[PDB]
Protein backbone atom coordinates (compact mmCIF):
# COMPACT_ATOMS: atom_id res chain seq x y z
CA UNK A 1 0.00 0.00 0.00
CA UNK A 2 0.95 3.68 -0.19
CA UNK A 3 1.20 3.95 3.61
CA UNK A 4 1.36 0.28 4.59
CA UNK A 5 4.06 1.09 7.17
CA UNK A 6 1.38 2.61 9.41
CA UNK A 7 0.05 0.47 12.25
CA UNK A 8 -3.55 1.04 11.16
CA UNK A 9 -2.74 -0.06 7.60
CA UNK A 10 -1.00 -3.18 8.91
CA UNK A 11 -4.00 -4.00 11.11
CA UNK A 12 -6.38 -3.51 8.17
CA UNK A 13 -4.21 -5.77 5.99
CA UNK A 14 -4.13 -8.44 8.70
CA UNK A 15 -7.92 -8.24 9.10
CA UNK A 16 -8.37 -8.60 5.33
CA UNK A 17 -5.97 -11.56 5.22
CA UNK A 18 -7.84 -13.21 8.11
CA UNK A 19 -10.82 -13.89 5.82
CA UNK A 20 -9.00 -15.82 3.09
CA UNK A 21 -10.66 -18.01 0.45
CA UNK A 22 -8.64 -20.46 -1.63
CA UNK A 23 -8.71 -20.06 -5.40
CA UNK A 24 -9.34 -23.79 -5.86
CA UNK A 25 -12.26 -23.63 -3.43
CA UNK A 26 -13.72 -20.66 -5.33
CA UNK A 27 -13.34 -22.53 -8.63
CA UNK A 28 -15.05 -25.60 -7.15
CA UNK A 29 -17.99 -23.46 -5.98
CA UNK A 30 -18.35 -22.02 -9.52
CA UNK A 31 -17.13 -18.62 -8.27
CA UNK A 32 -14.17 -18.49 -10.68
CA UNK A 33 -12.80 -20.05 -13.86
CA UNK A 34 -9.92 -22.52 -14.03
CA UNK A 35 -7.60 -19.95 -15.60
CA UNK A 36 -8.90 -17.33 -13.16
CA UNK A 37 -8.31 -19.72 -10.26
CA UNK A 38 -4.76 -20.40 -11.47
CA UNK A 39 -4.08 -16.66 -11.77
CA UNK A 40 -5.47 -16.05 -8.27
CA UNK A 41 -3.32 -18.85 -6.84
CA UNK A 42 -0.23 -17.45 -8.58
CA UNK A 43 -0.95 -13.97 -7.21
CA UNK A 44 -1.48 -15.39 -3.71
CA UNK A 45 1.83 -17.27 -3.89
CA UNK A 46 3.57 -14.14 -5.19
CA UNK A 47 2.23 -11.72 -2.57
CA UNK A 48 0.48 -13.44 0.36
CA UNK A 49 2.78 -16.49 0.24
CA UNK A 50 5.19 -16.22 -9.48
CA UNK A 51 3.96 -12.71 -10.27
CA UNK A 52 0.67 -12.79 -12.16
CA UNK A 53 1.56 -9.80 -14.32
CA UNK A 54 -0.87 -9.96 -17.23
CA UNK A 55 -2.77 -12.63 -15.26
CA UNK A 56 -3.87 -9.98 -12.74
CA UNK A 57 -6.84 -9.25 -15.02
CA UNK A 58 -8.08 -12.86 -14.59
CA UNK A 59 -7.63 -12.49 -10.82
CA UNK A 60 -9.71 -9.31 -10.84
CA UNK A 61 -12.35 -11.04 -12.98
CA UNK A 62 -12.47 -13.95 -10.52
CA UNK A 63 -12.80 -11.51 -7.62
CA UNK A 64 -15.70 -9.79 -9.39
CA UNK A 65 -17.27 -13.18 -10.16
CA UNK A 66 -16.72 -14.38 -6.57
CA UNK A 67 -19.23 -12.14 -4.79
CA UNK A 68 -18.68 -13.93 -1.46
CA UNK A 69 -17.39 -11.74 1.36
CA UNK A 70 -14.51 -14.11 2.17
CA UNK A 71 -13.36 -14.22 -1.46
CA UNK A 72 -13.54 -10.43 -1.76
CA UNK A 73 -11.56 -10.03 1.46
CA UNK A 74 -8.93 -12.49 0.22
CA UNK A 75 -8.66 -10.65 -3.11
CA UNK A 76 -8.32 -7.29 -1.35
CA UNK A 77 -5.64 -8.68 0.98
CA UNK A 78 -3.73 -10.13 -1.98
CA UNK A 79 -3.94 -6.78 -3.80
CA UNK A 80 -2.68 -4.94 -0.70
CA UNK A 81 0.20 -7.41 -0.29
CA UNK A 82 1.13 -7.02 -3.97
CA UNK A 83 1.07 -3.23 -3.59
CA UNK A 84 3.31 -3.49 -0.52
CA UNK A 85 5.69 -5.80 -2.40
CA UNK A 86 8.27 -4.01 -4.54
CA UNK A 87 8.10 -6.48 -7.43
CA UNK A 88 4.30 -6.58 -7.58
CA UNK A 89 1.88 -3.67 -7.25
CA UNK A 90 3.91 -1.45 -9.56
CA UNK A 91 3.02 -3.70 -12.51
CA UNK A 92 -0.66 -3.47 -11.56
CA UNK A 93 -0.40 0.32 -11.30
CA UNK A 94 1.25 0.49 -14.73
CA UNK A 95 -1.45 -1.74 -16.22
CA UNK A 96 -4.17 0.45 -14.69
CA UNK A 97 -2.48 3.57 -16.09
CA UNK A 98 -2.22 2.02 -19.56
CA UNK A 99 -5.77 0.61 -19.45
CA UNK A 100 -8.28 2.94 -17.74
CA UNK A 101 -10.77 0.07 -17.47
CA UNK A 102 -8.49 -1.67 -14.97
CA UNK A 103 -8.10 1.59 -13.04
CA UNK A 104 -11.87 2.08 -13.06
CA UNK A 105 -12.37 -1.48 -11.80
CA UNK A 106 -9.84 -0.90 -9.02
CA UNK A 107 -11.57 2.35 -8.03
CA UNK A 108 -14.95 0.59 -7.97
CA UNK A 109 -13.46 -2.18 -5.82
CA UNK A 110 -12.09 0.44 -3.42
CA UNK A 111 -14.39 1.22 -0.47
CA UNK A 112 -16.59 -1.77 -1.32
CA UNK A 113 -17.44 -5.10 0.25
CA UNK A 114 -16.38 -5.96 3.78
CA UNK A 115 -14.86 -3.26 5.98
CA UNK A 116 -11.42 -4.90 5.98
CA UNK A 117 -11.80 -5.66 2.27
CA UNK A 118 -12.90 -2.08 1.59
CA UNK A 119 -9.91 -0.70 3.51
CA UNK A 120 -7.48 -3.00 1.69
CA UNK A 121 -8.95 -2.12 -1.71
CA UNK A 122 -8.79 1.59 -0.89
CA UNK A 123 -5.17 1.27 0.18
CA UNK A 124 -4.36 -0.57 -3.05
CA UNK A 125 -6.13 2.11 -5.10
CA UNK A 126 -4.22 4.85 -3.26
CA UNK A 127 -0.93 3.04 -3.88
CA UNK A 128 -1.76 2.68 -7.58
CA UNK A 129 -2.72 6.37 -7.79
CA UNK A 130 0.54 7.36 -6.05
CA UNK A 131 2.33 6.97 -9.39
CA UNK A 132 2.13 10.03 -11.62
CA UNK A 133 1.02 8.02 -14.65
CA UNK A 134 -1.80 6.23 -12.82
CA UNK A 135 -2.87 9.27 -10.78
CA UNK A 136 -6.51 10.22 -11.31
CA UNK A 137 -8.42 12.97 -9.49
CA UNK A 138 -11.77 11.55 -10.61
CA UNK A 139 -10.99 8.13 -9.12
CA UNK A 140 -9.91 9.71 -5.82
CA UNK A 141 -13.09 11.81 -5.70
CA UNK A 142 -15.24 8.75 -6.44
CA UNK A 143 -13.49 6.76 -3.70
CA UNK A 144 -13.95 9.62 -1.22
CA UNK A 145 -17.64 9.97 -2.12
CA UNK A 146 -18.22 6.31 -1.23
CA UNK A 147 -20.20 5.66 1.94
CA UNK A 148 -17.56 3.24 3.25
CA UNK A 149 -14.86 5.93 3.26
CA UNK A 150 -17.17 8.40 5.03
CA UNK A 151 -18.08 5.78 7.64
CA UNK A 152 -14.40 4.94 8.20
CA UNK A 153 -13.51 8.62 8.58
CA UNK A 154 -16.41 9.21 10.99
CA UNK A 155 -15.74 5.96 12.92
CA UNK A 156 -14.72 7.45 16.26
CA UNK A 157 -14.53 4.01 17.90
CA UNK A 158 -12.57 2.58 14.94
CA UNK A 159 -9.57 4.87 15.28
CA UNK A 160 -7.51 2.73 12.89
CA UNK A 161 -9.94 3.25 10.00
CA UNK A 162 -10.06 7.02 10.58
CA UNK A 163 -6.26 7.19 10.77
CA UNK A 164 -5.94 5.18 7.54
CA UNK A 165 -8.44 7.44 5.77
CA UNK A 166 -6.66 10.59 6.99
CA UNK A 167 -3.28 9.22 5.88
CA UNK A 168 -4.69 8.32 2.46
CA UNK A 169 -6.16 11.82 2.08
CA UNK A 170 -2.86 13.42 3.11
CA UNK A 171 -0.94 11.25 0.62
CA UNK A 172 -3.41 12.12 -2.15
CA UNK A 173 -3.13 15.83 -1.28
CA UNK A 174 0.22 16.04 -3.11
CA UNK A 175 -1.44 16.13 -6.54
CA UNK A 176 -3.06 19.57 -7.03
CA UNK A 177 -6.22 18.11 -8.60
CA UNK A 178 -6.33 15.42 -5.93
CA UNK A 179 -5.57 18.23 -3.47
CA UNK A 180 -8.74 20.00 -4.64
CA UNK A 181 -10.62 16.70 -4.32
CA UNK A 182 -9.35 16.31 -0.75
CA UNK A 183 -10.35 19.92 -0.03
CA UNK A 184 -13.87 19.16 -1.26
CA UNK A 185 -13.95 16.04 0.92
CA UNK A 186 -12.85 18.13 3.91
CA UNK A 187 -15.56 20.70 3.16
CA UNK A 188 -18.06 17.82 3.10
CA UNK A 189 -16.88 16.07 6.29
CA UNK A 190 -15.39 18.87 8.43
CA UNK A 191 -17.23 17.35 11.43
CA UNK A 192 -14.78 14.43 11.54
CA UNK A 193 -11.78 16.77 11.43
CA UNK A 194 -13.29 18.94 14.17
CA UNK A 195 -13.94 15.88 16.34
CA UNK A 196 -10.37 14.65 15.79
CA UNK A 197 -8.96 18.08 16.70
CA UNK A 198 -11.12 18.22 19.84
CA UNK A 199 -9.97 14.73 20.86
CA UNK A 200 -6.33 15.68 20.29
CA UNK A 201 -6.73 18.87 22.34
CA UNK A 202 -8.41 16.98 25.19
CA UNK A 203 -0.99 5.61 19.79
CA UNK A 204 -3.78 5.19 17.25
CA UNK A 205 -5.38 8.47 18.29
CA UNK A 206 -2.09 10.37 18.11
CA UNK A 207 -1.35 9.05 14.62
CA UNK A 208 -4.88 9.91 13.46
CA UNK A 209 -4.55 13.44 14.87
CA UNK A 210 -1.17 13.90 13.18
CA UNK A 211 -2.55 12.69 9.85
CA UNK A 212 -5.56 15.01 10.18
CA UNK A 213 -3.27 17.95 10.95
CA UNK A 214 -1.08 17.11 7.95
CA UNK A 215 -4.15 16.93 5.70
CA UNK A 216 -5.42 20.25 7.07
CA UNK A 217 -2.04 21.88 6.41
CA UNK A 218 -1.94 20.45 2.88
CA UNK A 219 -5.43 21.82 2.20
CA UNK A 220 -4.46 25.20 3.68
CA UNK A 221 -1.41 25.31 1.39
CA UNK A 222 -3.79 26.57 -1.29
CA UNK A 223 -4.77 30.16 -0.35
CA UNK A 224 -8.36 29.76 -1.59
CA UNK A 225 -8.91 26.58 0.44
CA UNK A 226 -7.28 28.15 3.50
CA UNK A 227 -9.53 31.21 3.22
CA UNK A 228 -12.60 28.98 2.81
CA UNK A 229 -11.65 26.89 5.85
CA UNK A 230 -10.94 30.02 7.92
CA UNK A 231 -14.62 31.01 7.84
CA UNK A 232 -15.77 27.37 8.11
CA UNK A 233 -14.76 27.18 11.79
CA UNK A 234 -13.79 30.32 13.71
CA UNK A 235 -12.67 28.20 16.67
CA UNK A 236 -10.50 25.92 14.52
CA UNK A 237 -7.41 28.05 15.18
CA UNK A 238 -8.05 28.02 18.93
CA UNK A 239 -8.57 24.25 18.89
CA UNK A 240 -5.34 23.76 16.93
CA UNK A 241 -3.43 25.98 19.37
CA UNK A 242 -4.85 24.07 22.35
CA UNK A 243 -3.93 20.74 20.75
CA UNK A 244 -0.40 21.96 20.00
CA UNK A 245 0.01 23.14 23.60
CA UNK A 246 -1.33 19.86 24.99
CA UNK A 247 0.59 17.59 22.61
CA UNK A 248 4.31 17.12 23.28
CA UNK A 249 5.18 15.61 19.89
CA UNK A 250 7.51 17.85 17.89
CA UNK A 251 6.03 16.79 14.54
CA UNK A 252 2.44 17.42 15.68
CA UNK A 253 3.36 20.83 17.11
CA UNK A 254 5.19 21.78 13.90
CA UNK A 255 2.22 20.69 11.78
CA UNK A 256 -0.18 22.69 13.96
CA UNK A 257 2.08 25.76 13.76
CA UNK A 258 2.28 25.45 9.97
CA UNK A 259 -1.50 25.08 9.71
CA UNK A 260 -2.04 28.15 11.91
CA UNK A 261 0.47 30.18 9.90
CA UNK A 262 -1.12 29.14 6.59
CA UNK A 263 -4.52 30.46 7.70
CA UNK A 264 -2.93 33.80 8.65
CA UNK A 265 -0.48 33.73 5.72
CA UNK A 266 -0.51 36.68 3.33
CA UNK A 267 -1.36 34.34 0.44
CA UNK A 268 -4.82 33.65 1.88
CA UNK A 269 -7.45 36.33 1.38
CA UNK A 270 -8.09 38.78 4.23
CA UNK A 271 -4.85 37.74 5.93
CA UNK A 272 -4.74 40.80 8.19
CA UNK A 273 -8.41 40.46 9.13
CA UNK A 274 -8.02 36.73 9.82
CA UNK A 275 -4.93 37.33 11.97
CA UNK A 276 -6.67 40.09 13.93
CA UNK A 277 -9.76 37.94 14.48
CA UNK A 278 -7.63 34.99 15.63
CA UNK A 279 -5.65 37.18 18.04
CA UNK A 280 -8.84 38.75 19.41
CA UNK A 281 -10.79 35.51 19.86
CA UNK A 282 -8.36 32.63 20.42
CA UNK A 283 -5.71 34.71 22.23
CA UNK A 284 -3.13 33.88 19.58
CA UNK A 285 -0.65 36.44 20.92
CA UNK A 286 -0.53 35.04 24.49
CA UNK A 287 -0.33 31.42 23.30
CA UNK A 288 2.46 32.33 20.89
CA UNK A 289 4.31 34.22 23.63
CA UNK A 290 4.01 31.21 25.95
CA UNK A 291 5.25 28.88 23.20
CA UNK A 292 8.22 31.15 22.50
CA UNK A 293 9.23 31.06 26.17
CA UNK A 294 8.95 27.26 26.16
CA UNK A 295 11.89 25.35 24.69
CA UNK A 296 11.31 23.04 21.72
CA UNK A 297 13.80 20.38 20.65
CA UNK A 298 12.85 20.58 16.97
CA UNK A 299 14.54 23.45 15.14
CA UNK A 300 11.87 23.72 12.43
CA UNK A 301 9.11 23.74 15.05
CA UNK A 302 10.97 26.43 17.00
CA UNK A 303 11.35 28.56 13.86
CA UNK A 304 7.66 28.15 13.03
CA UNK A 305 6.71 29.12 16.59
CA UNK A 306 8.96 32.19 16.41
CA UNK A 307 7.42 33.23 13.08
CA UNK A 308 3.90 32.77 14.49
CA UNK A 309 4.82 34.81 17.57
CA UNK A 310 6.23 37.60 15.39
CA UNK A 311 3.07 37.61 13.25
CA UNK A 312 0.86 37.70 16.35
CA UNK A 313 2.88 40.56 17.84
CA UNK A 314 2.65 42.51 14.58
CA UNK A 315 -1.12 41.95 14.45
CA UNK A 316 -1.57 42.98 18.09
CA UNK A 317 0.56 46.11 17.61
CA UNK A 318 -2.16 47.68 15.46
CA UNK A 319 -4.91 46.27 17.68
CA UNK A 320 -5.92 47.87 20.98
CA UNK A 321 -8.01 47.11 24.05
CA UNK A 322 -11.06 48.57 22.30
CA UNK A 323 -10.81 45.90 19.59
CA UNK A 324 -10.56 43.18 22.23
CA UNK A 325 -13.62 44.56 24.04
CA UNK A 326 -15.57 44.72 20.77
CA UNK A 327 -14.62 41.12 19.95
CA UNK A 328 -15.65 39.98 23.44
CA UNK A 329 -18.99 41.77 23.10
CA UNK A 330 -19.57 40.21 19.67
CA UNK A 331 -18.73 36.74 21.00
CA UNK A 332 -20.94 37.40 24.08
CA UNK A 333 -18.18 35.98 26.31
CA UNK A 334 -16.79 37.89 29.29
CA UNK A 335 -14.65 36.51 32.13
CA UNK A 336 -13.74 39.68 34.06
CA UNK A 337 -11.22 41.06 31.59
CA UNK A 338 -8.58 43.55 32.78
CA UNK A 339 -10.40 46.32 30.89
CA UNK A 340 -13.50 45.73 33.03
CA UNK A 341 -11.53 46.25 36.25
CA UNK A 342 -9.37 49.06 34.79
CA UNK A 343 -10.74 52.46 35.78
CA UNK A 344 -8.59 54.21 33.18
CA UNK A 345 -9.85 51.99 30.37
CA UNK A 346 -13.47 52.73 31.31
CA UNK A 347 -12.71 56.45 31.58
CA UNK A 348 -11.03 56.53 28.15
CA UNK A 349 -13.70 54.31 26.55
CA UNK A 350 -16.80 55.95 28.06
CA UNK A 351 -17.25 58.17 25.00
CA UNK A 352 -16.77 55.18 22.68
CA UNK A 353 -19.50 53.24 24.50
CA UNK A 354 -21.94 56.15 24.16
CA UNK A 355 -20.93 56.74 20.52
CA UNK A 356 -23.23 55.81 17.62
CA UNK A 357 -26.36 56.46 19.71
CA UNK A 358 -24.89 54.29 22.49
CA UNK A 359 -24.50 51.27 20.21
CA UNK A 360 -22.09 49.61 22.65
CA UNK A 361 -24.48 50.31 25.53
CA UNK A 362 -27.35 48.76 23.56
CA UNK A 363 -25.22 45.71 22.78
CA UNK A 364 -24.32 45.36 26.46
CA UNK A 365 -28.00 45.65 27.42
CA UNK A 366 -28.90 42.96 24.88
CA UNK A 367 -26.15 40.71 26.25
CA UNK A 368 -27.41 41.26 29.80
CA UNK A 369 -30.96 40.42 28.70
CA UNK A 370 -29.72 37.24 27.00
CA UNK A 371 -27.82 36.27 30.16
CA UNK A 372 -30.96 36.88 32.22
CA UNK A 373 -32.86 34.62 29.81
CA UNK A 374 -29.99 32.13 30.17
CA UNK A 375 -29.93 32.68 33.95
CA UNK A 376 -32.17 29.64 34.43
CA UNK A 377 -29.21 27.38 33.65
CA UNK A 378 -27.06 29.46 36.05
CA UNK A 379 -23.83 27.98 34.71
CA UNK A 380 -20.52 29.13 36.16
CA UNK A 381 -19.46 30.65 32.83
CA UNK A 382 -22.95 32.13 32.44
CA UNK A 383 -22.78 33.55 35.97
CA UNK A 384 -19.36 35.08 35.28
CA UNK A 385 -20.63 36.61 32.03
CA UNK A 386 -23.69 38.00 33.80
CA UNK A 387 -21.53 39.52 36.55
CA UNK A 388 -19.18 41.08 33.98
CA UNK A 389 -22.14 42.51 32.05
CA UNK A 390 -23.62 43.93 35.26
CA UNK A 391 -20.28 45.54 36.14
CA UNK A 392 -20.01 47.03 32.65
CA UNK A 393 -23.57 48.38 32.88
CA UNK A 394 -22.83 49.90 36.30
CA UNK A 395 -19.68 51.55 34.92
CA UNK A 396 -21.57 52.89 31.88
CA UNK A 397 -24.27 54.26 34.20
CA UNK A 398 -21.83 55.91 36.63
CA UNK A 399 -19.80 57.46 33.80
CA UNK A 400 -21.80 59.40 31.20
CA UNK A 401 -25.18 58.75 32.88
CA UNK A 402 -27.01 59.42 29.59
CA UNK A 403 -26.84 55.66 28.94
CA UNK A 404 -28.89 55.04 32.11
CA UNK A 405 -32.05 56.31 30.39
CA UNK A 406 -31.34 54.13 27.34
CA UNK A 407 -30.83 51.08 29.57
CA UNK A 408 -34.07 51.82 31.44
CA UNK A 409 -35.94 52.14 28.13
CA UNK A 410 -34.39 48.88 26.90
CA UNK A 411 -35.32 47.04 30.10
CA UNK A 412 -31.88 47.17 31.69
CA UNK A 413 -33.34 48.14 35.06
CA UNK A 414 -35.82 45.26 34.81
CA UNK A 415 -32.97 42.87 33.98
CA UNK A 416 -30.97 44.13 36.97
CA UNK A 417 -34.00 43.71 39.25
CA UNK A 418 -34.52 40.16 37.96
CA UNK A 419 -30.84 39.38 38.54
CA UNK A 420 -31.18 40.73 42.09
CA UNK A 421 -33.23 37.60 42.91
CA UNK A 422 -30.72 35.19 41.35
CA UNK A 423 -29.67 32.18 43.42
CA UNK A 424 -25.95 32.84 42.87
CA UNK A 425 -24.45 35.01 45.59
CA UNK A 426 -22.01 36.72 43.21
CA UNK A 427 -24.75 37.53 40.69
CA UNK A 428 -26.99 38.88 43.46
CA UNK A 429 -24.16 41.04 44.81
CA UNK A 430 -23.39 42.39 41.33
CA UNK A 431 -27.07 43.20 40.74
CA UNK A 432 -27.30 44.93 44.12
CA UNK A 433 -24.20 46.99 43.31
CA UNK A 434 -25.69 47.94 39.94
CA UNK A 435 -28.97 48.96 41.60
CA UNK A 436 -27.07 51.05 44.16
CA UNK A 437 -25.13 52.74 41.35
CA UNK A 438 -28.44 53.37 39.55
CA UNK A 439 -30.50 55.16 42.21
CA UNK A 440 -29.06 53.91 45.49
CA UNK A 441 -26.75 55.81 47.81
CA UNK B 1 7.03 19.90 2.30
CA UNK B 2 3.68 21.69 2.36
CA UNK B 3 5.36 25.07 2.91
CA UNK B 4 7.79 24.42 0.05
CA UNK B 5 4.92 23.39 -2.24
CA UNK B 6 3.07 26.62 -1.44
CA UNK B 7 6.22 28.62 -2.24
CA UNK B 8 6.50 26.90 -5.63
CA UNK B 9 2.87 27.77 -6.42
CA UNK B 10 3.47 31.38 -5.36
CA UNK B 11 6.70 31.50 -7.38
CA UNK B 12 4.87 30.13 -10.43
CA UNK B 13 2.15 32.76 -9.97
CA UNK B 14 4.80 35.49 -9.89
CA UNK B 15 6.24 34.15 -13.15
CA UNK B 16 2.69 33.96 -14.50
CA UNK B 17 2.24 37.65 -13.65
CA UNK B 18 5.45 38.37 -15.57
CA UNK B 19 3.90 36.65 -18.60
CA UNK B 20 0.96 39.06 -18.38
CA UNK B 21 3.47 41.91 -18.10
CA UNK B 22 5.33 40.43 -21.08
CA UNK B 23 1.99 40.20 -22.90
Amino acid sequence: KILMDSTHFNEIRSIIRSRSVAWDALARSEELSEIDASTAKALESILVKKVNGKTLIPLIHLLSTSDNEDCKKSVQNLIAELLSSDKYGDDTVKFFQEDPKQLEQLFDVSLKGDFQTVLISGFNVVSLLVQNGLHNVKLVEKLLKNNNLINILQNIEQMDTCYVCIRLLQELAVIPEYRDVIWLHEKKFMPTLFKILQRATDHLGIQLQYHSLLLIWLLTFNPVFANELVQKYLSDFLDLLKLVKITIKEKVSRLCISIILQCCSTRVKQHKKVIKQLLLLGNALPTVQSLSERKYSDEELRQDISNLKEILENEYQELTSFDEYVAELDSKLLCWSPPHVDNGFWSDNIDEFKKDNYKIFRQLIELLQAKVRNGDVNAKQEKIIIQVALNDITHVVELLPESIDVLDKTGGKADIMELLNHSDSRVKYEALKATQAIIGY
Amino acid sequence: LKADQEYEIEKTNIVRNETNNID
